[PDB]
This record gives structure tokens, C-alpha cells and sequence, in this order.
């Protein structure tokens, strides 16, 4: 289907910091020790 | 091998334990049948006690009771404020370390033991602990530990070790405002989504005020505010005035109950429990049996009063929460929910004063003010034990290593980003997510196109409004017509990617 790859403002992010709590984090913690 | 779990919150003033349900998280009650147990430590010929029977001691035995200890591990000499020690045993120095002396060992010539803040911490920790075994009949191996946002490494260690002398496993060391969002969110009835969230964690000692950004059920913290000024023992200054001037109108003569530390010790623990009442009730009684020069003293007072003697303090809180409002760089537009907790937040002139500052789309969560709320004493305590409960099949390494690396490492975009709905700008991904995400809502062709969004406040008063950015990408498909929806989905990536895929009906 049309599907457009664009690019976001470089300082679009900034770097921040997050709280290692819930099962939300805990389950996208298992994606980030696999890659 | 396999472990215990509890969640236990450890305060200046209270603290508590609760455990995992396979359902739900519950509050553990010790022996007394202190849901919230006062973090006090006491000894009378050589018996120990803490939690509220410490408490009562303060009367008759200051000088061997110890309270207000929390804020003091880890903490050099100078920093600490031992204003509020000063009722009951002093701290004093040990070059860098901060001990107390008092007579814990049952004959009366013995010396008296200079202990010190760490091994004051152990013995509490070891009862704590001990009520909960009681209770789950069951030796407790492991707990994670709540504690404030801008504590030194040095007392967090301090912690750690403290709970290590007494033969307890920390498992994390989570934040005070990050475990009431998680004892809410957890619920079944709260339902998981992005939103900027507040927590006003009214302490005894002690108030702090956190924003968060709830994103993807992922909570990053946007600001911090803390004040030891305004807080549940100036409201028990407030009541402590009041009816010991009270006292003297009546028994015109008699010394002045603060002037003597037995007297306002009594006055400091009514003038405690009839606050509590009149959080409960509209109408609380207040007694000190032989206050001062033998003489009882009873009295009353309503809620309305109350508040009007409180008025000072309350608006203090105010000011707080819009200092942490405002130093996230936020306005209370802003702000989806705001969830109370700390033991004074049980005050219901405090949310009403909430639901004033806030518009009436902002979720104001206090037992007064929603009837989804919860117990502002056992966030923590829930939060805590929920954690502890889905952590303790991992292994340390796992827990340390997860902590500092993967927490870092994540940005989150400035602005929001959505598509523009002209015939305005609707958001897709909320500003400050964390990348990355996913997100999908839903006469003639469809016409999607992705753009930058931020929020602006505009005085005409004032209401929230988006500007639109530099465009991102546009798409359009041809031959729907006349159907009413229209489902589009982005997904951002770690490489500040953006990634539109159109199918919708
Ligand atoms: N139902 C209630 N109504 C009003 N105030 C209350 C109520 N319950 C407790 N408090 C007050 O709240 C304070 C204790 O709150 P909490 O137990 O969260 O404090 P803490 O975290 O142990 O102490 P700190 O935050 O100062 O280290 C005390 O001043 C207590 O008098
Ligand atoms: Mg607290």
C-alpha cells in the first residue's frame, strides 16, 4: 500500500531518562537486552 | 532458592507492608493493626518496641526513643535538620557517621548505647519485616523499597546495606511517585494510555511533588519539587496552637502545656489523631489526660473551623503543585491526572483546592474526589508490592545491568506529531514519548497528512491550542467516499524514523 518513509527535526529529541517500573517497561526491557 | 515477596514503603514518619495477591496487591497489617506503622523505634527496660507502641513512648521516655531517622542515613552531620529529633533522642556525631544514645539494654547501670543511624534502620527493618511474616506465616527473603527522587547514591547504598544487616534482599529501589502511577495503572479498572500525570506525595516531614509523562504505560519524569516547610506537622502546629490557647482561656494561671516537653509530647500525638478524625469526619474531639499541673483538657472542633485555622498551609500546597507544574514547562491545562498520595492527602480541602486550580478535564484521584480512587497511604506500599511481585523471578544481574543501560539510553520527542484534519490538528503520538512507539486512531478520497504539533495557550481567558510544524511526509488514498472513518498508524523509530502505513476503512 503507499507507505512514506520521512525524517523527523534532528532536535526533534532530546535525550531523557525513564522509571524502571510496571510491566510496561519491564516487558520492553526483555527488546532492549535482546538487541 | 525461590523467595517471599513484599512491598514495603519506609518513611520519615510512617511506614508500611503489603504483599501480592495473584489478583491484587494487599496492604499487610503488623500486630498492632497498623496498616500505616510509625517509623519509631523505642526501648524500655530492654524491651524493644517500634511502630506505634514506639510512638506512645515518646512521653514518658523521650530520650531512648528514636524517630525521624529516614532522612538521616547516608547523610552527612551538617545537612541533616534535627529540628524534629529534638522531642525525642538527639543525633549526634561519629566524625562522618550520625548516631544516637540511648539506653536499650535492661540494667539500669549499663551504659548507654551509641547506635548508629544504619543499625537504627536494621532493628526497625527486622520487625517490619517480622509483622509481615507473621502474616503470610512465611519467612520474607525479598522486598522492593520506595524512596524519594533527589536522595544521594550514598543513602540508597546505605539502604541497601542496612537492609542487607538485616537479612532482607532489596530487590529494586524504586521512586515514591513512580509506585503510586504503578499501584493505579495496575488495577484492573485503570486503563492504561498517554497522559501527563502529577503525584503530590503529602508527607509528615516532608512533601514532594513529581510530573510524570505516562506514555505507552511507560512513565518518564519530567520535573521534581520538594519542601520540608509545608506538610502534616505544620498542620499539627496548627491545631496545637489552637487548642492550647484554648487551654489557658479556660484554666487562666496554669503553665503553658508547650512549655513543658511531657505536656506538648501528649499535645503532639492528640493533636495528630484528631487531625486524622477530622479527615474522616466533620467533627473530631480533642483530650489530653493531665495535660499540664494535673488538669485534663477536652475540646472539640468541626471540619469548617479546621480548615479555616488550615487555610495558611493549604494554599502552601498550592503553590507547590504549581511550581512542579511549571517547572516541567507545563501549564495545569496540561495535565490529565494529578494522583494524591502521602498521608495528608487524605485532607479533603486539599483536593477541593486541586479541583479549583486544575480545569475540569484534569482527573483529581482522592477518595473524595473519585470513586475509582485509592488510599493515598497505600499507594506506595501497592506500588512496591506490585514490583516486587513481577520481579522476583528475574536474577540480580538481569535487575542491575536493565537498570542503568536501557533507562538511559531512550530519547523522547519534543513535539507531538499527528495528521492535520482541516474542514485543525488532531495528536497521534503525544509529545515527550519515548521512542519508540506506536500509534492508530480512527464525499470524496482520503487525504492523510503527518505533520508536527506543539501546544500553545492563548488569552482570550486562556485554553490550549496547537500550532502546526514542518511537514513529515504526506499520503493519500483514492476511493473510500462517503465512509465516516479513517485508521492511520506511525511508527517512530530509535533512528528518529518515521514510518506511515495507509489501510484504512
Ligand atoms: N487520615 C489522615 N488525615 C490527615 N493527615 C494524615 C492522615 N493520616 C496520616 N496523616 C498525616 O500524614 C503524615 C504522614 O504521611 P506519610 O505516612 O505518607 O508520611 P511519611 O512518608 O511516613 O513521612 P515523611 O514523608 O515526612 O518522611 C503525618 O503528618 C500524619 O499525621
Ligand atoms: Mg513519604
Amino acid at each position: 500500500d503507499f507507505k512514506a518513509i520521512g525524517k523527523l527535526t534532528q532536535e526533534g529529541s532530546s535525550m531523557r531518562t525513564l522509571e524502571p517500573v510496571g510491566p510496561h517497561f519491564l516487558a520492553h526491557a526483555r527488546r532492549v537486552r535482546h538487541k | 532458592g525461590e523467595r517471599v515477596v513484599i512491598g514495603i514503603t519506609f518513611g520519615n514518619s510512617n511506614s508500611s507492608i503489603a504483599h501480592t495477591v495473584d489478583d491484587k496487591a494487599e496492604v499487610i497489617a503488623n500486630e498492632d493493626g497498623d496498616r500505616q506503622i510509625p517509623t519509631i523505634l523505642s526501648y524500655v527496660d530492654g524491651d524493644e518496641y517500634y511502630g506505634q507502641q514506639a510512638k506512645n513512648f515518646l512521653v514518658r521516655n523521650p530520650k531512648n526513643t528514636v524517630a525521624y531517622f529516614r532522612d538521616i542515613l547516608g547523610q552527612d552531620f551538617k545537612s541533616v535538620d534535627p529540628t524534629h529529633n529534638h522531642a525525642s533522642a538527639h543525633p549526634q556525631e561519629a566524625g562522618d557517621n550520625v548516631v544516637f544514645t540511648i539506653k536499650d539494654k535492661a540494667e539500669e547501670d549499663a551504659e548507654p548505647s551509641t547506635l548508629t543511624v544504619s543499625e537504627i534502620a536494621t532493628r526497625y527493618l527486622r520487625r517490619l519485616v517480622g509483622a509481615a511474616s507473621e502474616y503470610l506465616g512465611k519467612k520474607v527473603t525479598s522486598a522492593v523499597i520506595t524512596i524519594p527522587t533527589n536522595f544521594t547514591e550514598k543513602q540508597k547504598a546505605a539502604l541497601i546495606a542496612a537492609a542487607a544487616a538485616a537479612d532482607l534482599e532489596v530487590l529494586q529501589l524504586i521512586s515514591e511517585p513512580a509506585a503510586a502511577v504503578l499501584a493505579y495503572d495496575a488495577r484492573p479498572e485503570a486503563t492504561i494510555s498517554d497522559k501527563i500525570i502529577v503525584v503530590a506525595d503529602l508527607g509528615g516531614s516532608r512533601s514532594d511533588v513529581t510530573v510524570l509523562a505516562s506514555r505507552s504505560g511507560m512513565y518518564t519524569i519530567l520535573a521534581t519539587v520538594h519542601d520540608y516547610e509545608y506538610h502534616g506537622i505544620a498542620l499539627d502546629k496548627v491545631l496545637i496552637d489552637h487548642f492550647s490557647k484554648e487551654f489557658l482561656k479556660k484554666n487562666p494561671g496554669a503553665k503553658d502545656p508547650r512549655e513543658n516537653p511531657r505536656s506538648l509530647a501528649k499535645l503532639r500525638l492528640e493533636a495528630e489523631s484528631t487531625k486524622r478524625a477530622l479527615s474522616r469526619s466533620t467533627n473530631a474531639s480533642f483530650s489530653v489526660e493531665s495535660l499540664i499541673d494535673g488538669l485534663d483538657f477536652a475540646s472539640t472542633i468541626n471540619r469548617l473551623r479546621y480548615e479555616t485555622i488550615a487555610r495558611t498551609v493549604f494554599e502552601g500546597f498550592n503553590r507547590l503543585v504549581e511550581s512542579a507544574v511549571k517547572k516541567a514547562g507545563l501549564d495545569p491545562l496540561d495535565v490529565d491526572e494529578v494522583i494524591m498520595s502521602g498521608g495528608t492527602s487524605n485532607t479533603p480541602r486539599i483536593a477541593a483546592n486541586f479541583r479549583y486550580i486544575f480545569p475540569e478535564s484534569t482527573r483529581i484521584l482522592a477518595p473524595s474526589t473519585d470513586p475509582s480512587a485509592l488510599n493515598p497511604s497505600e499507594l506506595q506500599a501497592r506500588g512496591a508490592a506490585l514490583q516486587a511481585s513481577l520481579i522476583q523471578e528475574f536474577e540480580t544481574e538481569d535487575i542491575e545491568q536493565s537498570t542503568h543501560a536501557a533507562v538511559t539510553t531512550m530519547p523522547h520527542v519534543t513535539n507531538a506529531i499527528g495528521v492535520v484534519s482541516v474542514s485543525k490538528f488532531v495528536p497521534i503520538i503525544a509529545p515527550e514519548t519515548a521512542v519508540p512507539a506506536r500509534r492508530t486512531v480512527h464525499g470524496g478520497d482520503v487525504l492523510v497528512k503527518v505533520v508536527e504539533g506543539s501546544t500553545h495557550i492563548n488569552v482570550i481567558k486562556r485554553e490550549k491550542v496547537w500550532k502546526i510544524g514542518s511537514t513529515l511526509a504526506e499520503a493519500a488514498v483514492r476511493g473510500v467516499k462517503k465512509g465516516a472513518k479513517v485508521e492511520v498508524t506511525i511508527n517512530v523509530n530509535t533512528d528518529l524514523t518515521v514510518i506511515v502505513t495507509a489501510r484504512e476503512v
